């Protein structure tokens, strides 16, 4: 059974920074590529980025492409997200999802959340 | 299901277990080749170079046309419904690629709706689009080479001097593209070309092209390797001279309860001499099965062995019985030359030939030997923790195995040659023999 | 970018009864499209990939088709536990996007 | 004098009928390439880079002069008389090319003359021309490079860079020269090299060659590909370094009463597995006797088969009874793979093996189905109008054979193995058995 | 030790006869290469194109880091011990590379805190140097193109277009770089890579990475065409895209009491057909002994013949025979087709088929005439001082042998067929027989 | 037995136009390159024009190349030539001819006759 | 252009006498030359192509030689039929070219 | 260029004593070094090439090591036949050079 | 036995010319490369010339090159140096030596003597 967990989510004030991870389990993590996939309150999904097999290409959308980096611990069967310079336009379910042979998401983690406020 | 244990007597090491996968299922992208460049801002001295160019194009682009588009009459729509007795004689390959290629019409007709602008681009990689319906990239040969290197000199370079450039740039071009599109190419129907042989026509740049189409992962480069990344001439218009190319990209999938498992040979010594054991190197195991696979035509990683088909072949049943135990079947060769290697190292123990190497346990400074009764010797660090063979110095690991394994025998098979000089006088050599004792059975039979 | 549109965005239907959703892309995109389906408070599943074959595990109630600009998902037999929201997206090229998503209502 | 009749059911469908045709007797043309581009134009910064230059081509060139000069010395006029004692050893194929070496001084020596002004051409193609008697067209290799490349950027590019980039332009020249004109070619004599080897010496530039000599029609392409054009080297000129080439342009000669039949193979099954016919694939008749062609080495056309030398080689008997339809000798290998082709289509008939494929007639909606009896079925529109074989709908035409086709058996020849370590296991095999029974022939014979 | 005198009726003529020599004990160079381009003077203008090339040269040099890395973490200074539970499965030759991939880091050291220097060079080829321990040579892959072809046009094309023109170039370049740096590379290890295959990283002018190291000689050519010529890879620096090559440079070594003799093949009849007798072309004979060599890997020179291992091959007792004197062994095939040659010059001696070629002797204008009972005719000019065959005339030298050798017969071994098809088939052939004899045995033991 | 057959003569006034074809009969048509072959009342023999084999390639001389059309139609079996702005210059026997494998004439049909001529 | 001269343009024989005709080329031509026969009332045939070989169906009356820019035509024993006009051309290089024609006239 | 320094000019030693000279070159050569041994009234010998092996010839007394920029030279039992000049020269790249020699003289 | 023996020696005025030849024996002459090492009064050792053994091949030092032609004649197994324009800086031994594969001077002749001077 694939079994992706998410977790590092919280509360963020904006123009801070969150650092998210996936643990994975139950296949060769070494094996496929993966990407993170962001649900907004409205249930929109946006691809967020993805990382390759080896960890030698990644792409990333214009909207976080410079602001956040994707990258892969293979030994320790982890990917991970690094977040900068949260917007409030940021908030969103975000899930841990290992791809096929091209980009259909084949499984999904529960996911985490992050959320992005000046409130107390 | 292989007995490693008796193998390694004769001299064939455990090497690396690979998983076996082969391409299947792909999904198609379309992509426009022009082979003639945009020549309109040096237009003023192009001479007569250009009619030319196009006439012998034509020359060699008609005959593409034309063996495609009999398979184009003779299909009308039902899926589709063939005409068995317009075609006449096919393969079922051929007949396979024939149906893909009346199903691509639907896309080749969009795109060709955009000739007026296909005609027009001058820029070597370009992307048209006007509708959902209709956009493409196209590639034009040749074009750089034009804005880049003779537009710029028209006001240094006489005209003559020009038009000479030009013609040897565009002869250049098709002495590449006559080895692929020439009359070597004797059937365009068929869907098993590489893109590596397609891209000839945009200057042999794979990369482009593949990189205009999508993105790159550690995955495709196996793929494109492994050649399972062909593609298709679907439609050819020599008003524009230009090609319609559908590209497949493939789907790997892995054979379950299948794996691939390589040897080591050593040679060895039975008597008073070195010997080498021939068996297949790669031994194909599927469920309970062993059968060979012609590896030759696959690309081999560390974990897998990719493969553009099916290469599984026949084996023998005296191959069973000696990968499987029964080594008295196992046929060896003589060893002539200095460069077949004495040893190899398999989790962390040694196989060595020491009759014909130097070998001593630098732990003690005792020396290794080895009796006329083994083949190989074997090493581990229970005997020698650290040993030297000729001049390399190898820390040594146990042997998980029999305890006592130099102490046992093995039975050895007979001698073989395998020249092709050779096997034709061993077949002359049987025959002969048989030959003389069918006439002693018959005097036996008649006294 | 390649974007593209999903509607409904929301339709009724009895159960037992047959639903169709369509997408239309922006640009052909060949048979790169993939379908989705999501329950309340967990993740998407995929069903439906590369146009045309089912997912590991998916019902045969389940089926599609299309190519270049317009696709289209069908449920031939709705059921209770199948009235929830459903996605389509296209893996042609990146940036990889999804459409709006559609609901499933029951009369 | 095939029997497809019976063949057809062992598994080999009677494809196209090919003419063959050889080449023969050709005619002339001399062309001179230079292997030193004129640097005049810049010759203010071109530093030791030529001198470099010239040295290394003397290094290059000399072992051609010196081989052919051999060939050359050792001939007087009579045609001419060749000097055996002076030769000592060569092949029937090298002596014909010694002879038609000293022949062809005749218009050698006519070129030369010109060399004053061969010397000091400036041009990559350029037609010197004086007297009826001597004419001539010279290539100059890298010519084009340096009057549009460097020349130009002389004012721009400071000297001791152009210097460099003459440098490795001339270093890229030499490197692809070395592999055609360096110490592979240990025998500079014989005229077998073929054209697109000799074009090197102009950057590759076949056409550019070719069609200075010629013009272009597609006949021309088909000998081009089966590689019919060849040249040779009649004169070095180490002071000028410039070479004097022969080009060969052949006539065709098809032979009478003759042609290439090609049969296309369908996996069919005698028992419980899919099995494969062996056969050569193309077979060559000639009057009233069946040979092998070893026609890899041919180029095969819609048409015809055009080789450049006779490649009919022999056949065994067994090959003859099996073909002439004594079925009982053609032996079969064992399906392993997935690929096999498992059904074809001739003149509007299919053959089809319908154990391992879905068979359907789509007129009727009927399964199409094969007893364990049949090796392959016959389907044609006498039974079934139109039929489907996996996902491909194809209308058929009538079978013109027999009505009961699939009523009748055939006989089955034996088990193969062909691959190479198969081969020597088999070969072992056998000589086990033989060696066991002639000991019991001995005891049979002295009791 | 040949018969030379029983072979020349068979049909097999003494050739020439070459020296024996193997590469061994190389010294060697250190070279930079960097596969990346220097584009500052043109940074105005590159848009985004050089960091996607670097992506890429990652993602293809991160793989060759990795796999040469593992040999590079389990080594430890003793000269130095190997781990053999850490690398736990290798070949004699993997080890042997692996070791000497350990002792080049002291060069390798040196070279990399040039580092600065490196990363900032700007021309195709550099000497860097600042210390006796520290100095190196740097070649740089498309910097030429860059300050020839670009940079010079940064005010005549717009930038737009330079940025296409960059990117088109670097895709090309790394077209070429996949075929040997990309995932066919799967063992960068071993040091068995020839030097033509590394220069693919400076675009394949091997001509100036050798001339950079060294100075030319004859010698030279022939080491480098016998592909004796190798490099390893040493280091990889992902963070500035270079890598450090050894190059080896070996010393031929000649083996004593040993030559390579050659044989000239003339069609010969036996009774009412032309036959070719089966021999290997090329003999080896060391002391007394006779083995194959599997020439075909090896460059052959007019003095000798230069392997760059030792390619020594078994011969069966057979041919040893055949070779020796007891001709009746030698196998012989049928010939089919004209393309054999008929006739061959050895030491002034011609030895020719007149039954099927026309030979007459010119010195009389009597015909030369070969009976049946004679395989092939010996001329020579004690007979007929000259003589023509066909339509070449030939002087003639005096056969120092037998003075009777036309009236003398040979024994003549049994035909063979050597296709592939007709292998099996023989196999098959001689395996019915066999069984069917095997059961009258039975019979002849049960009465 | 090769029988090549011309037809389409006639008078044309200058300026005029005329079409000829050659009908061939025998061989096969699609084998083999052929031309026209122009023979003056002083008889000169003079080449006109020339077309391969697949008809993807045709010659002219510079005195017709611009004026002349040669085409042929494989599955009629025969050669065609469109004659135009005719001159006096042009009078002659109009020969269609098979071509060997060079360009020898080596099957020649009767011929036929061209007049340019403004008399009445 | 390739252009040749053949000459004498006219020679008169005996029955039974053998006559030579020659034809100059401008430039060299290698070998790459043929010769016809033409008849009053008819189209020329091909006697000689390639400088030295015979057409199909040529008596043994017909031979010829030369290469490079000299060549030559000889009838080694003239019958009344042969009493007609002979042609050389070129097919060295295109355009291709005829010579001017010679005739025989009977003594 | 590439030179190298040689030392000590001259030394002593007593016979059957081990003696050591040492080259030093001014940039790194690979082991592409040789050593010679020049008697009096005589050419130069080679004993050792490409650093460390022996000539054809050369007693067991003789033997060499180095690589990089420093090399040396060693007599483990000097004879009264060995006190004469030592040479070494780099054969790496031309133009090839000499050391300047050394010297052995007896205690 | 290699047995070089060299000839030509003796006195030169500065600025003259003197021819130097080495006859080989004993090996094959055609087989492998020669040079010319020069020995001063002071015991220095220098490299004059090479030429590779099919003679296509020559290098000098800078201080001969242009001054010095070194040359091979294989049929009569003699090595020859041609020197010109002589300087008193060119007194030395001149010798002969066969190369080994690369080189190193594997076999050397005795040496003769140039001498360059103005006196009597
Ligand atoms: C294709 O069909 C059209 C009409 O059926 C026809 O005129 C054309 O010649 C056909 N092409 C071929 C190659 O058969």
């Amino acid at each position: 059974e694939v079994q992706l967990v998410e977790s590092g989510g919280g509360l963020v004030k904006p123009g801070g920074s969150l650092k998210l991870s996936c643990a994975a389990s139950g296949f060769t993590f070494s094996s496929y590529d993966m990407s993170w996939v962001r649900q907004t309150p409205e249930k929109r999904l946006e691809w967020v980025a993805m990382i390759s097999s080896g960890g030698s290409y990644s792409y990333y959308p214009d909207s976080v492409k410079g602001r956040f980096t994707i990258s892969r611990d293979n030994a320790k069967n982890t990917l991970y997200l690094q977040m900068s310079s949260l917007r409030s336009e940021d908030t969103a379910m975000y899930y841990c999802a290992r791809q096929g042979d091209y980009a259909w998401f084949a499984y999904w983690g529960q996911g985490t959340l992050v959320t992005v406020s000046s409130a107390s | 299901i292989l007995h490693y244990e008796k193998l390694s007597k004769i001299g064939l090491v455990k090497g690396v277990t690979r998983k076996y996968k082969i391409k299947s299922n792909p999904l198609t992208k379309d992509i426009v080749i022009k082979m003639i460049p945009n020549v309109s801002n040096m237009s003023q001295c192009t001479g007569s170079v250009m009619e030319n160019y196009k006439t012998r194009l034509n020359g060699i682009l008609t005959p593409i046309k034309g063996a495609l588009e009999i398979y184009k009459n003779c299909t009308h729509d039902l899926g589709v419904i063939m005409a068995g007795v317009c075609i006449g004689i096919a393969t079922a390959a051929q007949i396979t690629a024939g149906v893909a290629l009346y199903e691509a019409m639907k896309n080749a007709d969009n795109i060709n709706k955009l000739k007026s602008s296909i005609e027009s681009t001058n820029e070597a990689v370009v992307k048209l689009q006007e509708t959902a319906e209709k956009t493409v990239y196209v590639l034009t040969a040749l074009q750089d080479y034009i804005n880049t290197n003779l537009v710029p000199t028209i006001d240094k370079i006489s005209c003559k001097q020009t038009e000479l450039s030009l013609d040897l740039a565009l002869s250049k071009y098709l002495s590449d593209l006559l080895f692929v599109f020439g009359p070597n190419l004797q059937d365009p129907v068929s869907n098993s070309m590489t893109i590596q042989a397609i891209s000839q026509a945009f200057g042999g740049n794979y990369e482009t092209l593949l990189r205009t189409l999508g993105y790159a992962t550690e995955d495709f480069d196996d793929l494109l390797e492994s050649d399972s990344i062909t593609g298709q001439i679907i439609y050819v218009d020599l008003s524009s001279y230009y090609i319609i190319v559908r590209v497949y990209f493939p789907i790997l999938t892995e054979i379950q309860q299948a794996y691939i498992q390589e040897l080591l040979p050593v040679s060895f010594n039975n008597d008073n001499s070195e010997w080498i054991s021939i068996v297949p190197n790669f031994i194909l195991v599927r469920n309970t099965l062993i059968s060979n696979i012609e590896i030759g035509f696959c690309l081999i990683t560390k974990r897998s062995v990719i493969c553009n088909q099916d290469y599984a072949t026949p084996m023998t049943n005296n191959m069973r019985e000696c990968l499987t135990g029964s080594t008295e079947k196992c046929p060896r060769e003589l060893v002539v030359s200095s460069h077949v290697p004495r040893f190899a190292l398999s989790n962390g123990v040694l196989f060595a030939n020491c009759i014909s190497v130097t070998c001593q346990c630098q732990t003690t400074g005792r020396a290794i030997s080895q009796s006329g009764e083994q083949t190989l010797l074997m090493i581990d660090n229970t005997t020698c923790p650290t040993a030297v063979l000729g001049n390399v110095i190898i820390s040594l690991g146990k042997y998980l195995g029999s305890v006592n394994y130099n102490s046992e025998g093995i039975a050895i098979g007979p001698p073989v040659f395998t020249d092709k000089v050779d096997i034709s006088s061993q077949i002359s050599s049987m025959n002969q023999s048989l030959q003389q004792s069918k006439d002693y059975i018959k005097e036996a039979q008649r006294l | 970018d390649i974007q593209m549109t999903q509607s409904p965005a929301s339709q009724s239907a009895s159960l037992g009864e047959s639903v169709t959703i369509t997408c239309l892309a922006s640009q052909t995109i060949g048979t790169w499209l993939a379908w989705y389906q999501q329950k309340p408070g967990k993740s998407p599943q995929l069903l439906i990939y590369a146009a045309t074959s089912l997912a590991d595990g998916v019902p045969s109630r389940f089926s599609g088709s299309g190519s270049g600009t317009k696709f289209s998902f069908k449920i031939s037999s709705l059921q209770a536990e199948d009235f929830v929201s459903y996605y389509c997206q296209q893996f042609y090229s990146t940036p990889f996007t999804f459409g709006g998503g559609t609901k499933l209502e029951i009369k």
